[PDB]
């Protein structure tokens, strides 16, 4: 169940646009640039630079029975414990955030109640103006400024994300603890809980029959309680992570493709737009 | 003369009434699609724990089967036989003739043993035979199958008619004939199965969980009809290859006649330690001399000391009397267990004991052995105090023959015509460690040269296991032998012949996933494996043990390569369409068209293309008014339990018991409320 | 209710009618545990279901608040376009917005 | 244990063993009873062996009077003036099953008549319990006494002295709720039943 | 009469009231939260037997 | 803390002042399997509160 629910979590979130809108060949609208959050052709990756300095910033299984024969991964499949790949790989979800930029980029906010209807786009960014208090004029009278101001705080993310700090923090926290989880079951299977020893067969090796079912029962319900113990946590963690994935789910609907007059719901301001791009188990707004 | 067990050969297993349940059991069965010998118009043919014997014929020529050892006079036999109008079971002597024929079948019977006369009284009869703990188990059925020239494919579950008390080494047996037919032989193995039972009782399908992954999947779950989708299953295939057993090689006998048959034994308080070491611990050899009147073991059973090896081997010697031998146990009190000799409480080890009337007494009294029976305190585990101070009640010392003044030991006096409590008793305790040393004093079994890389049964001087044996790169001090991980888990052992280091591993590694549609749609699975390559699948899970319906299911053209695994079973095209089954890393399944399982890329959304342009805008010049539905859920179904009905019933006595968890279900009803 | 947790059998009755008291207390605890364990189980799973059917009442409640009694201006809350209006109807356990 | 008789790990059954010197044992000697002292194994629990063929430390046959090549059979010698180590005992061992099958040894207790549609505390073969008895439907073969349902308490049972096959039922049913105002404002409650018309 | 009790003591250690938990629902309630005091609504108590 | 979960007492003092070691083992191992029984439960619903 868990298992299900966590693809569901990501389709979602991600699969909001019934049609995959090209990136257009051109990235410079109006004086306003958007190469560093669109893919490229000369880049031999398909995801975008902002998206590959996220993918580099948080820190992460192809083992084999030839492969190891004191690995922790090792020692945790050879217990009976394994870990499953995600139903949509990376590059598609890259595609999906490609495909929201396109059409947030060329059609503005129609694409997301009904089909998309083209705009250039400083008269999106008018429209978007005039949603906010600001007459229609204050754009088109500043536009090179307000150009310029945009592609400065592009700048000043990426430089931001490119030097060394504690950003992307929870998803390494949940990384984390999965794996402190998994290692826990590992090292909680060298205990005796009551028996003699903590291995089932110098047990058996010495032991008359009755007596060692006794011995035999006690150590099945000690390892009975740990496996209990350690699905009762993971269906807390996922609870708690499909309510995150919900609130990913209405920020992108919301204020991706539409502008939201919720106070503080998306930035501290007055709300203009949104861009989402794809992180390791997450989204990050912009 | 080779055919197949097309699902037959299932019985009833208890004698409990039970109707519309699925009862999953594990017993001697025999295996679905298995391998059964023909004999058509009889040698002796081998018995191993249990055989299916099916005859078809129409003049009743198979008339009863000889069961034994040897077919000889040196051993008893029982013939099971179906003269006209009786039915005859008989445990003797047996000359059996080479040529048993009408129903003659032996020459001379003598020392009978077993004996039982029946009342007086286009085929298929069906019987199962086998042979536990002392009892002869026959299972019949019966069907009335038209013409046949093989064994028909068919269910039928047998009852169980004979239960015999015979006692025999049974290892061959061979019908008995009359002198066309046809009779068919198979073979029991270990096996799990699942059985569905009517309204009725009566056993009317079951499942074998070796065969298939579907089946596999079936009692996986404990369903007979599946749905549609990936399932994760259980590892029901696997058996080890053969059998290590490594020992260290040691040709003395063990000093059995220099601690038992000597000379004299000390005192009980000046009692005598000595080391066993370098020898093999054969006490059958004891067996025509010498008898023990007590012998009890702590911290092993005593039916495994032939199995295993003993690290810190010592003996104790002395003597007592026969009332104080009761106290040579691990939580005791008395003279002896105070003052002369104590046993630790976490004692493992053996305490024998023996008469010694004949040799320690003397018809004028025999007065050389003696006990403490004065201290100041009591004696630590396997502590001894020798010494002769005179004995004051308070601490200070004091000259012998004053007032006050005692010496501490005492005499045993040993005549001959005393009590059975008053005579000599000669006592050895062994003591020894298990399993953590390395040891030099071995029980008498026989080894067995190395097999590596291959999952088999070992036993490094009494470890048993099973795994696989690599060679390792690891360095033992001189003082280890064995090796343990993360999880206690013995994964390095040091070979006790040829000093090497190895390393066990598991067999078992990777798991497995069944595609499926409905069992209702088809039969056909696919099997994705996660952690391997499908070059290298043979080496990861033993293929060659498996059945030929498994090995299909290994190599092949429909193997295809995927991220998450490779997968066996389905067609790869190269087509997206939007899924119904996810695999995984961006791989589908469904069941499509001559109907197959195919395997392919999801499909993201349907392509377009919107025309940027700095000048041109795009508006909408009609509508359409659309209602959307969305459903819901607000409450579940409230519940509530009872804890007292749940644990415990009707009865009083666990009603009593119950009151200690008073707490425990307070809080669920809080919970639950 | 059917399993031993490691006694003689599932049976109080059974236990009791051939053992004599201190074995037979012996066996009946190892069952009073187990199924104390077993209704501990069922409880622990219950409150989670129930945490997650009051996350899904509360959002149906919401809805009902902003969607039917009056007009919201918030994309994709209540449908797919423009909002105009809302019409609930009663489901078992649950809800459905026209 | 190894060579004469074996008892399995799990046996339930009962051991007995009295001393007879004054019948086993006479005065010059008795040498009418015999053990195996020499095997290729061990046995296996309730099987028995009682061929005398001569014995060799390996496995190839020998003629009796040669060099290692022993009879396997060895003979208590029972004086009457020997300890009491050395003294026969006879043993009886009895091997029976409980409450699983059909039974035709009993214990000396009395039988009382069938009581119909109420709850009682039943005494089937020596199975205990308290509760509902009523006629059946089921269809029991010949070697079933005993039924189970899904969690494995007893539910059916064929009457020893006129076979019929009756159902037990539990005698607690439907749940029961108390309403009340606070303790300090009153001592009087209401109960409501379910499941009661 | 083989009979479970709820037995209260005071401060200096002297019986002074106790509850009969097979007399009527209320001291069936009273005996299963361990209290004398009940607040008010309804309470699900034990099965009819 | 007053259960004993099928012990002879829930008080360590007096198992271990007249039994005899393995015993007392044995007797303990039931008393501290039950207490972390309990602080696993209260954990648990501390955490969904
Ligand atoms: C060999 C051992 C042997 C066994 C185990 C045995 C059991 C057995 N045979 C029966 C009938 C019968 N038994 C036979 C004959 C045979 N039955 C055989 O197992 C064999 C080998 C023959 C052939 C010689 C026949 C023809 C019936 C009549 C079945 C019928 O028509 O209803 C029955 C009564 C079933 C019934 O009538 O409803 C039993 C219990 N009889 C035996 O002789
Ligand atoms: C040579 C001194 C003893 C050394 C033994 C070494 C290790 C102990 C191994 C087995 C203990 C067997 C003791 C004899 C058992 C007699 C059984 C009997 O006849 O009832
Ligand atoms: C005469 C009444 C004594 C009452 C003592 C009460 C409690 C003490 C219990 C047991 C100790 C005295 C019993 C004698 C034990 C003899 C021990 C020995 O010598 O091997
Ligand atoms: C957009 O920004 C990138 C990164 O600074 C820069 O290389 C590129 O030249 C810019 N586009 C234009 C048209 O200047
Ligand atoms: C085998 O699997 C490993 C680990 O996934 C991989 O690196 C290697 O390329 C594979 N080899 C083949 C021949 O498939
Ligand atoms: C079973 O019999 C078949 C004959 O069709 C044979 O090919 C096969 O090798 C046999 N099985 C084994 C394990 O020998
Ligand atoms: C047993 O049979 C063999 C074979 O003919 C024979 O030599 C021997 O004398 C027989 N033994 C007895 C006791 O009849
Ligand atoms: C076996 O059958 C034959 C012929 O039917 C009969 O003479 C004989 O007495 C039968 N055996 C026994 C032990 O009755
Ligand atoms: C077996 O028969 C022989 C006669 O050949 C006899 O001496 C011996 O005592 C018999 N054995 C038994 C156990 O009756
Ligand atoms: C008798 O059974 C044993 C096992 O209990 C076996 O080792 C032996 O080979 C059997 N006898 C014969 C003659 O095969
Ligand atoms: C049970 O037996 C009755 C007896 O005639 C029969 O009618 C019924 O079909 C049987 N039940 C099933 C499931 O076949
Ligand atoms: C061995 O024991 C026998 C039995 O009495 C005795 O006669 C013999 O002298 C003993 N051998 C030695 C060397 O003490
Ligand atoms: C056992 O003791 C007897 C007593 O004389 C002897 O004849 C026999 O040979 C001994 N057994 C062995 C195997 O030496
Ligand atoms: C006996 O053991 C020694 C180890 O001390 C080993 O070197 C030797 O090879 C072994 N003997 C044989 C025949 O393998
Ligand atoms: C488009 O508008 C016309 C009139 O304005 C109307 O008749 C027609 O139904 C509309 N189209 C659709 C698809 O309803
Ligand atoms: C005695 O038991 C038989 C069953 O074997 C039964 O038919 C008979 O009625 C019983 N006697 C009485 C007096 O009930
Ligand atoms: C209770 O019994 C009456 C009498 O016929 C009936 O009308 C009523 O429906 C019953 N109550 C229920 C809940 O069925
Ligand atoms: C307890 O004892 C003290 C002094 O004996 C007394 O003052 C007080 O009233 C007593 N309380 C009760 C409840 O009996």
């Amino acid at each position: 169940g868990i298992a299900a629910e966590q693809d569901r979590n990501t389709r979602e979130v991600f699969a909001q646009v019934k049609q995959m809108y090209k990136t257009p060949t051109l990235k410079y609208f109006g004086g306003f640039n958007f190469s560093q959050i669109l893919p490229d052709p000369l880049k031999p990756t398909k995801r975008s630079f902002i998206e590959d300095l996220l993918f580099n910033k948080v820190t992460l299984f192809m083992k084999q029975y030839g492969e190891c024969l004191r690995d922790l991964i090792c020692a945790q499949k050879f217990n009976g414990l394994t870990v499953l790949p995600p139903l949509l790989t990376d590059d598609m979800i890259a595609a999906y955030t490609a495909a929201l930029v396109s059409g947030t980029a060329t059609a503005g906010w129609t694409f997301g109640a009904g089909a998309a209807l083209q705009i250039p786009f400083a008269m999106q960014m008018a429209y978007r103006f005039n949603g906010i208090g600001v007459t229609q004029n204050v754009l088109y009278e500043n536009q090179k400024q307000i150009a310029n101001q945009f592609n400065k705080a592009i700048s000043q993310i990426q430089e931001s994300l490119t030097t060394t700090s504690t950003a992307l923090g929870k998803l390494q926290d949940v990384v984390n603890q999965n794996a402190q989880a998994l290692n826990t079951l590992v090292k909680q299977l060298s205990s005796n809980f009551g028996a003699i020893s903590s291995v089932l067969n110098d047990i058996l090796s010495r032991l008359c029959k009755v007596e060692a079912e006794v011995q035999i029962d006690r150590l099945i319900t000690g390892r009975l309680q740990s496996l209990q113990t350690y699905v009762t946590q993971q269906l807390i963690r996922a609870a708690e992570i499909r309510a995150s994935a919900n609130l990913a789910a209405t920020k992108m609907s919301e204020c991706v493709l539409g502008q939201s007059k919720r106070v503080d719901f998306c930035g501290k301001g007055y709300h203009l737009m949104s861009f989402p791009q794809a992180a390791p188990h997450g989204v990050v707004f912009l | 003369t080779q055919h197949t067990s097309s699902m037959r050969g299932v019985y009833y297993p208890d004698e409990i009434f039970r109707s519309d349940t699925l009862y999953l059991t594990q017993d001697l069965f025999l295996p679905f699609y298995s391998n059964v010998t023909g004999f058509h118009t009889n040698p002796v043919i081998p018995f191993k724990d249990g055989i299916y014997f099916a005859a078809t014929e129409k003049s009743n020529v198979v008339r009863g089967w000889v069961f034994g050892s040897t077919m000889n006079n040196k051993s008893q036999s029982v013939i099971i036989i179906n003269n006209s109008t009786n039915v005859v079971i008989r445990a003797c002597n047996f000359e059996l003739c080479d040529n048993p024929f009408f129903a003659m079948i032996f020459d001379n019977a003598f020392n009978c043993t077993f004996e039982y006369i029946s009342d007086a009284f286009k085929h298929l009869r069906e019987f199962v035979f086998k042979n536990k703990d002392g009892f002869l188990y026959v299972y019949k059925g019966y069907q009335p199958i038209d013409v046949v020239r093989d064994l028909p494919s068919g269910f039928n579950t047998l009852k169980p008619i004979f239960k015999l008390p015979l006692g025999i080494n049974i290892t061959n047996f061979r019908a008995i004939l009359t002198a066309a037919a046809a009779y068919f032989v198979g073979y029991l193995k270990p096996t799990t199965f699942m059985l569905k039972y009517d309204e009725n009782g009566t056993i009317t399908d079951a499942v074998d969980c070796s065969q298939n992954p579907l089946a596999e999947l079936k009692c996986s779950v404990k369903s007979f009809e599946i749905d549609k989708g990936i399932y994760q299953t259980s590892n029901f295939r696997v058996v080890p290859s053969g059998d290590v057993v490594r020992f260290p090689n040691i040709t003395n006998l063990c000093p059995f006649g220099e601690v038992f048959n000597a000379t004299k034994f000390p005192s009980v308080y000046a009692w005598e330690r000595k080391k066993i070491s370098n020898c093999v611990a054969d006490y059958s050899v004891l067996y025509n001399s010498t008898f023990f009147s007590t012998f009890k073991c702590y911290g092993v059973c005593a039916t495994k000391l032939n199995d295993l090896c003993f690290s810190n081997v010592y003996a104790d010697s002395f003597v007592v009397k026969g009332d104080d031998v009761r106290q040579i146990a691990p939580g005791q009190t008395g003279v002896i267990a105070d003052y002369n000799y104590k046993l630790p409480d976490d004692f493992m080890g053996c305490v024998l004991a023996w008469n010694t009337r004949n040799i320690d007494a003397t018809s004028t009294g025999n007065y050389n052995y003696k006990y403490r029976y004065l201290r100041h305190g009591k004696l630590r585990p396997f502590e001894r105090d020798i010494s002769n101070v005179p004995f004051s009640p308070d601490g200070k010392p004091c000259t012998p023959p004053a007032l006050n003044c005692y010496w501490p030991l005492n005499d045993y006096g040993f005549y001959t015509t005393t009590g059975i409590g008053y005579q000599p008793y000669r006592v050895v305790v062994l003591s020894f460690e298990l399993l953590n040393a390395p040891a030099t004093v071995c029980g008498p079994k026989l080894s067995t040269d190395l097999i590596k890389n291959q999952c088999v049964n070992f036993n490094f001087n009494g470890l048993t296991g099973t795994g696989v044996l690599t060679p390792s790169s690891k360095r033992f001090q001189p003082f280890q032998q064995f090796g343990r991980d993360v999880s206690d888990f013995t994964d390095s052992v040091r070979d006790p012949k040829t000093s090497e280091i190895l390393d066990i591993s598991p067999c078992s590694f990777g798991g497995v996933s069944v595609i499926t549609p409905g069992t209702n749609a088809s039969s056909e699975v696919a099997v994705l494996y996660q952690d391997v390559n499908c070059t290298d699948v043979s080496t990861a899970i033993h293929a060659d043990q498996l059945t030929p319906a498994w090995r299909i299911y290994s190599t092949g053209n429909n193997v295809f390569q995927t991220q998450a695994g490779c997968l066996i079973g389905a067609e790869h095209v190269d087509t997206s369409y939007e899924c119904d089954i996810p695999i995984g890393a961006g791989i589908c399944a469904s069941y499509h068209t001559q109907k197959s399982i195919v395997a392919y890329t999801m499909s993201l959304g349907a392509d377009s293309s919107i025309a940027y342009s700095n000048n041109t805008i795009a508006i909408p010049t009609n509508f359409s008014i659309s209602i959307t539905t969305e459903v819901m859920p607000v409450s579940m179904a409230k519940t509530s339990v009872d804890c007292n009905m749940y644990i415990c019933g009707d009865s009083t006595e666990c009603a009593n018991l119950l009151l200690q968890y008073g707490s425990f279900c307070t809080q669920l009803n809080r919970a639950l409320s």
